[PDB]
């Protein structure tokens, strides 16, 4: 199951 | 996720924590909790704690994550981005960051992460992964 993109928080 | 989960509202589980990263006096951990809002048993709450006992302060902290296509992940803003040097007289400080995880299809969770931080003249870039998640059926019963 391949991975999504990296998420971070709104800076 | 227009959905947020305030820290104040999270009831801790009985699951042990998981150490994600532990180097240079800097440590990240996951605590898992049941989603406190009724009507979504397919959401895991991950309280990310970032703790320091380093002799210098730690600045520019960014934690990111990724998850399988079939699930989503959201990161609420962290409590902060730096930590004071270790001081024997004061209480240790923590950065907290809430991390939401939507697993509709209910498959095995894996998670990649990136961590950037600064300590003195040095920048650090970690990329790794986590797979000690509570089994996805249990996400309502914790």
């Amino acid at each position: 199951d391949d991975f999504g993109g990296f998420e971070a928080a709104e800076t | 996720a227009s959905i947020t989960v305030p820290l104040e509202s999270i009831k801790p589980s009985n699951i042990l924590p998981v150490t994600v990263y532990d180097q240079h006096g800097f440590r990240i951990l996951f605590h898992f909790a049941r989603d406190p809002l009724p009507g979504r048993s397919d959401v895991l709450v991950v309280v990310v704690s970032m703790l320091s006992t380093a002799p210098q302060p730690i600045r520019n902290i960014v934690f990111q994550s990724a998850v399988p296509k079939v699930m989503k992940v959201k990161l609420q803003p962290p409590s902060g981005t730096e930590l004071p040097a270790f001081n024997p007289i004061v209480h240790p400080s923590a950065i907290t960051q809430v991390l939401l995880l939507a697993n509709p299809q209910k498959e095995k969770v894996r998670l990649r992460y990136k961590l950037t931080f600064t300590m003195g003249d040095q920048t650090y870039n970690e990329m790794g992964d986590v797979d000690q998640f509570p089994p996805p059926e249990t996400w309502g019963s914790l």
